[PDB]
RNA sequence: AAGGGCACCACCAGGAGUGGAGCCUGCGGCUUAAUUUGAAACUCACCAGGUCCACACAAUAAGAUUGACAGAUUGAGAGCUUUCUUGAUUUGUGG
RNA sequence: GUUCUGGGCGCACGCGCGCUACACU
RNA sequence: AUUAUUGCUCUUCAACGAGGAAUUCCUAGUAAGCGCAAGUCAUCAGCUUGCGUUGAUUACGUCCCUGCCCUGUAC
């Protein structure tokens, strides 16, 4: 199975995000002691709607706040992240835990000398 | 009676260039995309004031492109290019 | 300390304005405890919301520092021309003209700040029973203004054309001969 | 300075690659390869093509020239590296061996150069691709530059490449020694 | 309309170096939606994508219009739901 | 025009000013 | 602070053996070695200017090279 530092993945989920900031590296706990910005309330309203109202999968929900942290409480979402130009669509595995939205959406291209 | 009385259909598109630098000026609503920029990119410039010059590459998504001419343009210039197509005499009838 | 909410007048035209200030307005003493709101501090477009939200002794606020930093903001400005958003404010003051005449108008009688502020006052129309008003004033060449007050087409104002009978001057003239 | 722009005329009606630059240099510029050299003495371009064509008329491992005129100069285009960071090749000993038997040659054609060096060689597996300020056999010097020359490439196998009828071991002698068409091109000594 | 003078941005006698290796950095070129001409926001001037904003005739209004609680909508939002408040500037065609 | 959110100020290569070294001073 | 400002700890250990053709600065408390302070600046220099410490070798000349300034015939 998947595990987190430790922790199996079925006690994760019901982990709370002030219990998860505890695992976390030095980066993740001084932001969410430097105390976090409304913003993420209105994101995390809508995502949870999203789920609920499911089917199945959610469909994407789309945002700019690629300064945003992967926490468990929105494994399984399907995320439109902006790129500066384009919304690329990523589903949130589990593995993706402490990254950075921006991380997986590239704000340039590759260069070849051609 | 000659054919080679050659007989060519020109055309003048023109746009007009709106920021200006030491070394170059930029030109909106001569094209409107990327794809014709690059086509027509050989074909010398002009400008009305008689200045001419030439395309540089394109500019954004939207068609802009900038330009480099033989010396100060503004905004009261307009720049334009020429193009030309063949044209052929059509047959005749009688009449009475 | 007001300064508590002070201390926001340096952003307060990105959006939502306070209701800390908004509010202000509501109190009588604020005529003199809007000083204590630092507002020579302010953005200009928390004065442009300020002159909206200041809608005769808000003649007192407009001509106490409206107008003020109306020649501040022209005269302290690189370009020597007031900024959009006290321009849009100026033009969005004048709500009511004796106001506008007793605040704005006779205690601003450089050339290049009497030619700006007059393209803005010809810019909307005022009453006729105010304009009569304003013409004995202007009968008193940084007066030449009124030959733009005059353009907008009484008997004391013909007696005003007797007591005052550059190009500009001789052209104002003129056009007081157009009846 | 329009002769800047201008003298491409010639060329440009005789010669059809637009070319590419390659790099700028302090007494000539290189951009199917094309060398332009630098208002007036440098028409040194006919010394420097009569020069080359005569060697790649020999059977020397030179690149072959094919056209000269108005300062501009057309050559063959490089296909290989430049040796000073070659490493790992697989017949170091045959190499050694053969740069030596390319000095021979020039001797016995009269002349020695003065620079050969990692610098102006290019990867027989090999090619030498100029000749700076060449000198005949009779000068003066020509000995003192020719044993500089057999050192050079010695301390070059030694150093990098651990190395240290034919010369070396496998053949009866080590390296070549000095005293084991100059006239045409007389360069410096007749 | 050939001689003379002078200078380590010239030399002579030398010193310390550059050019060879890794990295920082300026320009050219390449690439890209843009890579604008003591840059994480702004600066900022570049790119993608969002709101918001003379006069003369004919129509129109004592309700022309202005403003404000609580809540709303998008990728980016605020007195549009709700309902009070104020009192002379709005819609077409010819600068 | 005004203003808000996100991005940008990448490297096959050529030229130049620098930093750090190749050790026993 | 992700494509990563800076600092600290452990681990990984690349090229480079004094560098071809070319080429820069300099005559005494000067060159060169070494470090500090200010500047910009929320943070962030291997940059710029100034300051101090240690402290040489080689000329005291010339028109060879380069460049500048004076006074009609093979061009």
């Amino acid at each position: 199975t998947h595990s987190y530092r430790g922790v199996d993945l079925e006690k994760l989920l019901e982990m709370s995000t002030e219990d998860f900031v505890k695992l976390a590296p030095a980066r993740v706990r001084r932001r969410f002691a430097r105390g976090m910005t409304s913003k993420p309330a209105g994101f995390m309203k809508k995502l949870r709607a999203a789920k609920l109202a499911a089917p199945e999968k959610p469909a994407p929900v789309r945002t700019h706040m690629r300064n945003m942290i992967i926490v468990p409480e929105m494994i399984g979402s399907v995320v439109g992240i902006y790129n500066g130009k384009a919304f690329n669509q990523v589903e949130i595995r589990p593995e993706m835990l402490g990254h950075y939205l921006g991380e997986f959406s590239i704000t340039y291209t590759p260069v070849r000398h051609g | 009676a000659d054919h080679s009385r050659i007989l060519a259909k020109r055309a003048i598109l023109t746009g007009h260039p709106f920021r200006f630098h030491k070394t170059v000026v930029t030109v909106r609503y001569m094209f409107f995309r990327p794809e014709d920029v690059e086509w027509f990119k050989s074909i010398p410039l002009f400008t009305k004031s008689g200045r001419s010059g030439f395309i540089k590459e394109s500019l954004g998504t939207h068609g802009y492109f900038k330009a480099t001419f033989d010396g100060k343009l503004s905004a009261q210039d307009v720049v334009a290019m020429s193009l030309y197509k063949r044209m052929w005499p059509m047959p005749s009838l009688p009449w009475n | 300390a007001y300064t508590t909410v002070g201390s926001i007048l340096k952003t307060w035209t990105h959006g939502k304005l306070p209701k800390l200030f908004k509010v202000i307005p509501s109190l009588r003493n604020w005529q003199d405890v809007i000083y204590v709101t630092n507002p020579e501090e302010w953005s200009p477009h928390v004065v442009y919301e300020a002159t909206k939200l200041f809608v005769k002794e808000s003649q007192k606020f407009i001509n106490l520092i409206l107008l003020e930093r109306f020649r501040d903001n022209i005269e302290t400005s690189e370009d020597h021309s007031l900024n959009y958003h006290i321009y849009r404010a100026v033009k969005k003051s004048l709500y009511k003209p004796s106001a506008f005449f007793k605040g704005f108008l006779f205690p601003l009688v450089n050339v290049r700040e009497a030619t700006i502020a007059g393209s803005v006052l010809a810019k909307v129309s005022v009453p006729a029973l105010h304009s009569s008003a304003a013409l004995s004033y202007l009968l008193r060449p940084t007066t030449v203004f009124i030959k733009i007050l005059l353009d907008k087409k009484p008997y004391q104002t013909v007696d005003d054309c007797v007591y005052y009978f550059p190009v500009i001057w001789h052209k104002a003239f003129l056009t007081f001969a157009q009846r | 300075n329009g002769i800047d722009y201008l003298a491409l005329k010639t060329m440009l009606n005789r010669d059809y690659s637009v070319g590419n630059t390659i790099g700028v240099g302090k007494e000539s510029d290189i951009y199917r390869v094309m060398k332009i050299h630098r208002m007036h003495l440098s028409r040194a371009a006919n010394k420097e093509y009569q020069f080359m064509s005569m060697l790649y008329s020999k059977g020397f491992k030179v690149p072959e020239p094919f056209d000269n005129s108005r300062h501009i100069v057309v050559m063959e285009l490089i296909e290989g590296y430049p040796m000073r960071r070659l490493r790992k090749h697989k017949n170091i000993p045959k190499l050694y061996s053969d740069l030596m038997c390319f000095i021979v040659d020039l001797a016995n054609s009269g002349l020695i150069h003065c620079d050969f060096n990692e610098f102006n060689i290019m990867i027989c597996g090999f090619v030498v691709i100029d000749f700076p300020q060449c000198i005949s056999i009779q000068h003066q010097d020509a000995d003192y530059y020719f044993q500089r020359d057999v050192d050079c490439i010695r301390r070059f196998f030694k150093k990098k490449l651990k190395y240290e009828e034919g010369f070396g071991d496998g053949y009866k002698y080590a390296y070549p020694d000095f005293k084991r068409l100059d006239e045409l091109v007389q360069a410096s000594g007749f």
